[PDB]
């Protein structure tokens, strides 16, 4: 049953090699039975969208709500953007079971700055809140073109971006006050460049 | 020999976490120092007395007293200062915005010693934000009610404002809604007027909504303007709009007031309707850089009083300071903890204690070539209102709606896939305007703008 | 697997079976991840995913129901 | 599970966290740390692991954290445990929700012998969402126009089997003598021998007579406890229409929903509310299982109420006397510092919420007047039972006896004299210009001892 006047639909969508010769009912019965992992059957729903299957209809048939559908599609797209570039397989073999809710937050970063973000977020076991704040801190870096000690934090790696965020947030105060100490100590606990570190020690201690 | 501390300007005093803080930018008339100007601003906003003559009769009049605890000069400008003032928690009524306003900004703005005065920010304690209701639904709940995940929402406002019949208005609404948009908007000036009464407009708009939603397979909405001369009339309009089955209504919080807005927010909470807050008559207050009340304060007071959507104005770019201020007060109404950042405009660290967010609405003279930038500035929790960018398409309303929908979907897809939108935007839109003629005509009509933001 | 009906550590409250993990390893595939033997008639044939854990190599624990201890509204009977 | 994840001994609690202090006694074989972590987990999401909570990375925002398990001295196999709950677990304006969320099912834990809830600390953020007492202390002392002394009340002992006509006559006799309040018995609501509308009618008549005759402002607590909410509201509306200034309720048998409803009505309609504490020993009498009474006093000050029964302290040994002084201070004052010698566990700040008025009762006579007057102070009510209805002459003479004794003791305290040493001396030099006080001093031979 076609629903009238959806002229904004794309032409079609690509399907993996293993499913290039299936019908709609095949996609339905492979989605309903979970007979694959998420990054295998995310393109299947992404393709079913372009045949007049609204997210409510797929939720009625298969049994996954629209929020989960969108999360899975975006996560699979982010993963496919990660794997096709400079990387290392420590993470692709770790994003096999349950990595979509974390891949949904680095979607704001361009493909150049996604492998470093993935390394930083999986090396320390960070959840969605920390990932969101990390991506926002990374995206806020080029705006502060000039500030107190901006060029001492490199931006080709997430630790220094988040450390610069903490460091500039700590400067909105005065003599230690027992609140700046917490923010500076939390800043030195995430930085990973020796220049940022020696600047943070130069300002927090001794001088 | 020396005035005894002025009893109001206490520099070495840190304020407790149950005090309400306020930041004024003032400029005093020649021949007056800044210290006692700040102390006088503190004494006017409260008991108008430096002395202790009107008390000591078994009374402690020092528990109901403001205290200017910080004065500094504005860098880059001479003869203009920032004064910070801290009020207790006992001066304010529990759950009333009218009282906070009339207690802080009641008399002080007419003080004759200062040349000008502006209220830049304000900080509510948690103990005070817990006595208000807040937004009826929020962001997550209103994204679940409409079932629209992973993209900004789309809305159109109707330009041929007046002289149009209710039946004709309904037909235009229908054409726009079935083309692919989500929300349509009533003109602000449109109330029950001799050429178009309210009940007829409501009837035909509801009919159009039902038709289009049933034939397209998703949820469509129209903001119905329920602003009335009296509270009782307002309630009739809101109740009849609920009876028809409408999901969302509209109000106007600066010409109607805060009492009516609080009453409507409580009604909407009890009856499950979303509320969209129009921003009218605001430039009378927050336009001049040296007098009035910054709009940041009013955005905070609105998140307290009630409202799900709020107008903010597109900020695609005028100057980096103004866009920084706009991003500041756009994050002051979506997040839950905002740290002080004097460049973005925030003065105090505000904590909201699990009060829901408020969707910002970008509006006014935007078209297709602007879609990339917006999608990366406001993000995915926002609404995009189009004016002439939808009704001006060379061959109708529904193709204009379809053009805007196609452009938005293409931009968000190209953002998810990894590409950036400050250098690949125009190419994204030209690639998408090949399998779709409506987008091609829309790209041919409006002239592409070249962004020159922080590219380095 | 273990045959403790519902048992704790000698003195502690931590349930002995899962050792406070709240989760155990699948007993059909032995943590392998793929099915080994055809089970019912042929609708669960070897080579595909494990018929029990659906390919996670990790299931919940019966005696301690997702609670790292013994007692409470999850592991014991309400009076 | 060597890491407990719920016993964080270095965690310091925020100012928007609700703290709770339990005293527990673990079963043989179980240590103390794990029992504390289990008490923290049972009164929250009942898991130590993260196999459900890790649904989409939404962890540890709704769990309690034990952070102190010091032991209690003297007793052994008995410990204290402090627990901190977040603020977004509770709703606003509801005491039932707090009780259900904390003490809902922790007391039925199997790995503890016994468990008692000793104190609790509400943050200001949560105190400011409740209404509180309808009026308070200052307002209810200005409404009645009685300054500088305790208030006097009498309970009517021949409870059952008394027509409404005789009931009204007895009330009139007592009030005319000089008392301030008369009290309706706790278990007199609508029995077939005396319905409520008759009682209300004749009591209102007596109040009007005695008040128009003596010039002061008189009152009678009228029991409005009903089977349902409709009957409760009908009784309250009728008592207001007659012009009565104060009513009564039972917050432990009727519940907290009915008490909150009645408190909101009383605020909107200008009536005072007196809270009787029947059925309280069922919960807190044993020192090893239950809910200490100061927690219920705090919950009452939150939901509503103007007066509250608290029990005399004239004959308690020690500690118990200190405990009662502690939780009287918790009701009347506005900021209380932590003093474990007198019960208080945490520092409580009430954010300028009004106070509640203590009430002493339970068979006290004229000779107890000095002690009381200097223990509770002047912000209290004194209820007399047989100490007023047992005078050899009648009811009005007993009323005047108690009135004379009270004013003598308070006038002697004002001048600077000591009430411990020479209270009986004051009563004796006062019982010379009045025959009633002499008869009273001769009937109650209790001059026990002081200092």
């Amino acid at each position: 049953m076609q629903q009238l006047y959806q002229p904004f639909r794309p032409p079609s969508s690509p399907i993996p090699t293993q499913f290039r010769s299936l019908d709609s009912a095949g996609k339905i019965e492979i989605l309903a039975g979970r007979m694959a992992l998420w990054f295998e059957y995310a393109p299947l729903i992404s393709s079913l969208y372009t045949d007049g299957f609204t997210p409510p209809t797929i939720e009625e048939l298969t049994g996954i709500s629209s929020i989960e559908q969108n999360r899975l599609i975006v996560g699979a797209q982010v993963r496919d953007s990660i794997l096709q570039s400079i990387h290392e397989p420590e993470l692709i073999s770790a994003f096999d079971t349950g990595g979509a809710e974390l891949l949904y937050e680095i979607r704001l970063l361009s493909t150049t700055q996604r492998v470093a973000a993935a390394t930083f977020i999986i090396d320390r076991n960070i959840d969605s809140k920390g990932a969101q704040d990390l991506a926002r801190a990374i995206k806020d870096y080029p705006n502060r073109r000039g500030d107190v000690g901006w060029l001492d934090f490199d931006y080709n790696l997430p630790g220094d971006c988040l450390s610069f965020l903490y460091y500039r947030q700590s400067r909105e105060n005065k003599n230690p006050s027992d609140q700046r100490t917490s923010m500076l100590l939390q800043a030195l606990g995430v930085a990973e460049s020796e220049k940022a570190k020696n600047r943070l020690n130069t300002e927090l201690y001794g001088d | 020999v020396k005035d005894y501390k002025l009893t109001y300007y206490t520099p070495d005093y840190t304020p407790k976490d149950t005090d309400l803080l306020a930041a004024f930018r003032f400029s005093p008339q020649p021949g007056v120092p800044a210290d006692e100007a700040g102390a006088a601003i503190a004494a006017e906003s409260s008991t108008g007395t430096w002395t202790t003559v009107w008390t000591d009769l078994l009374t402690d009049m020092d528990r109901y007293k403001g205290k200017c605890y910080h004065i500094e000069p504005v860098q880059g400008e001479e003869n203009s200062y920032f004064a910070f003032i801290a009020y207790p928690l006992d001066l304010f009524e529990e759950g009333s915005v009218t009282n906070i306003l009339t207690s802080i900004v009641g008399n002080v703005f007419g003080f004759k010693a200062i040349r000008s005065l502006r209220l830049e920010d304000i900080r509510f304690p948690v103990a005070l934000v817990k006595t208000f209701q807040g937004p009826p639904h929020g962001i997550q709940v209103e994204r679940d009610l409409l079932n629209k995940y992973g993209r900004p929402m789309l809305g159109c406002t109707i330009k041929p404002k007046l002289g149009l019949s209710a039946k004709n208005y309904g037909r235009a609404v229908y054409e726009c809604l079935r083309g692919g948009l989500d929300f349509t908007k009533d003109d602000e000036n449109i109330n029950s007027q001799p050429f178009q009464r309210w009940r007829d407009r409501f009837l035909f708009v509801a009919d159009a909504i039902h038709k289009s939603q049933a034939e397209t397979g998703e949820i469509k909405g129209h903001y119905l303007n329920v602003t009335a001369p009296t509270c009782e009339e307002m309630m009739k309009r809101a109740e009849f709009a609920k009876e028809l089955g409408m999901p969302i209504i509209m109000h106007d919080f600066l010409t109607a007031g805060f009492t009516a807005n609080t009453t409507l927010a409580k009604w909407c909470r009890d009856n499950g309707v979303l509320l969209h807050i129009h921003r009218a008559m605001h430039a009378v207050i927050d336009r001049q850089r040296n007098h009035g009340i910054h709009f940041r304060v009013l955005a905070k007071c609105l998140r307290l009083s009630g409202g799900d959507h709020l107008h903010s104005g597109t900020v695609v770019g005028k100057l980096e300071g103004d866009k920084a201020s706009t991003l500041g007060f756009v994050d002051l109404m979506r997040e839950d903890h905002i740290e002080a950042d004097r460049s973005r405009g925030v003065f105090f660290t505000q904590d909201w204690a699990s009060m829901p967010g408020v969707l910002p609405v970008a509006s006014g003279g935007i078209h297709v070539w602007h879609m990339p930038a917006l999608v990366e500035i406001f993000g995915d929790d926002s609404v995009l209102q189009f004016g002439g960018g939808t009704l001006g398409h060379p061959w109708g309303n529904a193709p204009g709606a379809t053009a805007n929908r196609v452009a938005l979907e293409a931009c968000v897809q190209a953002r998810n896939e990894g590409r950036d939108l400050y250098r690949e935007g125009g190419d994204i839109l030209r690639e998408a305007g090949k399998w779709s003629p409506e987008l091609a005509a829309a790209l041919d009509l409006w002239k592409e703008i070249k962004f020159e933001f922080e590219t380095m | 697997a273990n045959n403790n009906p519902q048992g704790t550590k000698p003195n502690s409250l931590v349930c002995a079976n899962c050792e406070g993990e709240g989760c155990v390893a699948c007993s059909q595939c032995k943590g392998g991840g793929v099915n080994l033997i055809d089970h019912f008639n042929g609708q669960f044939k070897a080579g595909a995913l494990c018929w029990l854990c659906r390919g996670k190599k990790e299931v919940l624990c019966g005696d301690c129901n997702g609670a790292g201890f013994i007692g409470g509204f999850l592991s014991t009977f309400d009076e």
